[PDB]
């Protein structure tokens, strides 16, 4: 499973990569290019280089995405995320670098899921 | 009668045939049992004898070694200097055992002054209720040390009653009567172990 | 007859002691028809490390020897 | 001359090094094969003592008679010089060639197996050296590779019983005196002991329980259940004299049983 | 002979590169399993110490038993004819070979030694016995991997892929080790240990790192010499309280130790008064 | 053979290009992780000193030992129908064998070597030794991506959007980078490594950079080159109270560093100078 709000950091900045992730591959359905060899190397120590950098360009890729339930869908769970976050850290323990490894991949076996991030929405 | 539990962790008591290196019985030995009650109280007038012996938890084996010297000590010498000596030996210990007894004792042809019947058995019993002895009693080698609490009955774990092996011809005791005061020269009684069910009697001659 | 290697091992205190090869398991001491395949077997013993056991003075000696036929 | 029965419990651990290796199975130290505890036979203390008193008196009423030649290179009136003459002869005994009855002698002291308080663990180094052994087939295209398998545990503690008997001092004339030098030996019994298989022994705590009377007055289990060591609960592994607790009871021994803390 | 036992605490650390390989896996440094301490078996230390005389004296009365290539049971049987071995019989045959090494090569002198192969000259403990060193917190070692721009042999001038070449050579970047070190007065009087080579043993160790360099190690270097005088023969009191006098320990800021500076000693010398004498060496 | 016996301190950096890169780690920078600091192995500095001096020397008795393409069984068995085919017969063959060798490859006679693949010829530790090199303070990688205008291969026959596969290429934007050198003399001793050789071992170490210019490396140089100078074959003082001597620091004023103006640079030389000496090479 997957702890909602375990909100210890490498937990948390591995579901947003994840998400980015996912984003990138609906936002380009016709293409296989991974954000994950990329930047898993630079997530683990220094994420404060390396996030705000892909937030930058977070909305074209958002935009770029066709249908627009799964956009404003992601949009809301994007900021439930990132609820828990007051500062990106520069350096990490390494207990930080293995379990935001942890969170990235939970987060991604919770999204690919067939509907649950619907039924989150709906609620919201 | 008197009825007394041993406990310890290891024990050893070596048949004859293997003596070179150690074969521990299965059981303990009658006579190991007449020397167990003579450590708490020896006088030169009493003569004990031992009438039933129960087992109370599985055998148990465990091996080991340990470097020893053979050259019993002479005058003539001035020391040993071990490094020219040393012979490996090899142990069967017993593991975890608890026994339990019942036993008496009669009085020897010496009576004495104070050959009282029950101011002997007063003083056992004082004895058994505070700890007094000459020396702590082994368990068939000074390195094990036993512990003996005075019960009436079936105060400890339930006797194991189930029935066990068979061990054939066992030791008994050795006989001190060709030998005058301190042990001259001793022969071997024997008798049949002949598996109780799980009380082993002492039959007397 | 049949050829085989003697073993020998040397402790640390002049003690020492000595048995064939093939004594390890329920195979009997192992025979070799020619000293050829002797030659053969010693060189692959020599070939790998030799892993010393508690009180061993340094790496044995095999030498060859022909045993009568048994 | 000593008339009351003694007993006493010791406490002592190994920092880094093996305390005492199987002769039967490699050089492994020796460990309980059911529960994964490891044992230390007395003899190996005895041996000490004997040793630490050879080394430290070094004159007459002291020798040893036991000797190892690495530290240094009508029957009744001999046997009384004899057990006059040697320490350790008087104190834990001997057995003579001929005597009384086959020469059994036997002397106060006792010892037991010295279990640990808890499960162990070992390690075992691989080791190489320089040169080979000898020039036999000389190892000198390159085959001098060989290794040594030398063996170690990380931490411990242990647990010694001891008895004494004071009739038996009386037949060896065991001197209140020696009992003193005996307590001093055990203190410092292990700074006089370091070689590179053992590593650092070191030696915790004594407690010697003392009764009134010859025979005693209370059975020593209890004597023995009143000292108790635990392990601090919050570590899951031992590494330390700091992960344990050790606790004295002296809230009822005051009746006719002295205690003292000479080990600490 | 020299007089007054003595004991003492060393602490040295590593800068980059394994200090000590196990050859059961790769060169990894030797590592506890459970604390994830790293471990320098001593006979390292005690083979550094024989190199560093080897390297400084060039003289008898100084050689080593042990060389990098030498039959030991040659040297034996050398020592074994001269006049003295000869003229006794075997019984005090073996004390007289023993005299005479002890006599000739001063790390017999100083460590322990076995001679027992040829014809056996006896065993010696020797007096400085010196035990593990431990590593205060625990490390980690960067894997790291390297390539070569040849082949071996000409069996392949190009491999099924590129050549494989792939190196590894293994590190660690930063850790206090510690060990603790006695010398034995009783036993120092058979071999005959005296006191002017006690003297080169403290010289030894205390510049013993600079004269020792190889492409694995990287940068070492020694820092804390602590000594613990005996007054008496006998023992003052046991060691342990001795050593606990003086510690160290981890300042409270840092969490990942790069430096001396991370780290801080404290030396005790508050009851000391006792007769046991506090000299300090390393700084 | 040197008389003397040296430890140095080396400064370089690195303005846009990657100095080594993991053999695993695609290709991206030597970090490390706990701290974030750069490494540069020593084996990169190595090779790039060889590579200097295949380009300068030219000739015999400074050829050298590793190639572009080469067979090294082939470079020992030529060495063993020197002169002395079999007269030292297998005892000091091999002997005979690194003597050759030491004579003739200048990579040998100066950094260590191991030759026992084939004919063994021996092994040699090497009179000079360099540690790993790290960074200052900390780097991040810019990485990139750059596209080919034609396919290689017709596998790929078409031509789309995902096609024209992009293809990396990483970059540090600054950094700074420490280099401890050491020299022994005992070990030149056996290998005749001569004053001659260490001369022109300074003006490689100086002059190392501009006769080598990659794509990838882009621009890098040399900072700083200082030599402390023992006095006795004896190591005359330990490394530390050399090397502390020779701080760099962050200057306050910038948070983030870009140029070597940012740096400090400061020498301490108090009273080093009664025994050892202290010379500035890289200025």
């Amino acid at each position: 499973g997957l702890d909602r709000n375990r909100q210890d950091i490498g937990y948390v900045l591995g579901r947003l990569f994840a998400v980015l992730e996912k984003i990138q591959a609906e936002a380009n359905p016709g293409l296989n290019a991974t954000i994950a060899d990329r930047y898993f190397g630079s997530a683990s120590s220094t994420p404060i280089a390396v996030f705000g950098t892909l937030m930058r360009l977070l909305p074209h890729h958002l935009n770029k995405l066709e249908f627009e339930g799964r956009a404003v869908q992601l949009q809301w769970e994007i900021r439930q995320i990132l609820e828990h976050c007051q500062r990106f850290p520069n350096h990490l323990n390494l207990e930080q670098q293995g379990l935001f490894a942890i969170g990235y991949y939970h987060e991604t076996q919770f999204l690919f899921t067939k509907d649950a991030l619907k039924n989150l929405f709906n609620e919201a | 009668r008197f009825i007394l539990e041993i406990s310890g962790d290891l024990a050893c008591f070596t048949r004859s045939e293997l003596k070179v290196e150690r074969v521990s019985y299965p059981v303990i030995t009658p006579a190991a049992a007449r020397n167990i009650l003579m450590a708490i109280l020896w006088k030169p007038a009493i003569r004990w004898k031992v009438l039933k012996i129960e087992i109370l938890k599985p055998i148990q084996w465990t091996n080991i070694r340990r470097n020893e010297v053979g050259t019993k000590m002479s005058e003539r010498s001035g020391s040993l200097y071990i490094e020219d000596n040393r012979q490996q030996r090899a142990s069967m210990l017993l593991k975890d055992v608890a026994y339990r007894i019942h036993a008496d004792f009669d009085m020897t042809s010496e009576a004495g002054e104070s050959d009282n019947y029950v101011k002997f058995a007063e003083m056992f019993k004082r004895r058994a209720k505070k700890g007094q002895y000459f020396h702590q009693p082994y368990l068939g080698c000074r390195e094990f040390p036993c512990d003996f609490r005075l019960l009436e009955k079936a105060e400890d774990g339930l006797p194991l009653e189930d029935i066990t092996q068979d061990f054939g011809f066992m030791l008994y005791d050795m006989d001190f009567s060709k030998s005058d005061p301190r042990d001259s020269n001793n022969a071997e009684p024997m008798f049949y172990q002949c598996k109780a069910v799980n009380g082993v009697i002492t039959v007397p001659p | 007859s049949m050829y085989a290697i003697r073993k020998i091992q040397f402790f640390y205190g002049p003690t020492d002691k000595k048995s064939y090869v093939g004594e390890e398991a329920g195979g009997r001491r192992e025979l070799f028809k020619t000293r050829a395949e002797a030659q053969a077997r010693i060189e692959d013993l020599e070939e790998g490390v030799y892993y010393l056991a508690h009180n061993e003075s340094g790496r044995p000696d095999y030498k060859i020897v022909w045993v009568r036929g048994e | 001359t000593i008339e009351k029965r003694y007993d006493f419990v010791f406490l002592f651990d190994v920092q880094d090094g093996n305390p005492n290796g199987d002769p039967d199975a490699g050089n492994l130290p020796r460990i309980d094969p059911q529960t994964g505890e490891g044992l230390v036979t007395d003899v190996c203390l005895k041996r000490k003592v004997r040793n630490f008193i050879q080394m430290t008196q070094n004159d007459e009423h002291h020798d040893i008679f036991i000797r190892e030649k690495g530290i240094l290179n009508k029957t009744e009136a001999a046997r009384q010089y004899m057990c006059s003459r040697y320490y350790d002869i008087r104190t834990f005994g001997a057995v003579m060639t001929t005597g009384k009855n086959a020469g059994q002698v036997r002397g106060p002291v006792q010892l037991t197996f010295s279990r640990s308080i808890d499960p162990i663990m070992t390690l075992e180094h691989s080791i190489t050296r320089m040169a080979v052994t000898n020039e036999k087939d000389a190892s000198e295209t390159g085959d001098n590779r060989t290794m040594g398998r030398k063996f170690t545990v990380p931490y411990g503690l242990y647990r010694c019983h001891g008895f004494i008997s004071t009739h038996f001092a009386k037949q060896t004339g065991f001197s209140e005196n020696d009992l003193e030098l005996f307590w001093q030996a055990l203190v410092n019994m292990f700074d006089h002991d370091h070689s590179a298989a053992r590593g650092q022994m070191n030696a915790r705590g004594l407690y010697v329980f003392e009764h009134s009377n010859n025979l005693g007055d209370a059975p020593a289990d209890s004597l023995f259940k009143r000292i108790q060591v635990v392990k601090k609960d919050g570590v899951e592994v031992v590494r330390s004299f700091d992960d344990y607790l050790v606790s004295v009871d002296d809230k009822n021994l005051e009746e006719t049983k002295l205690l003292r803390k000479l080990g600490g």
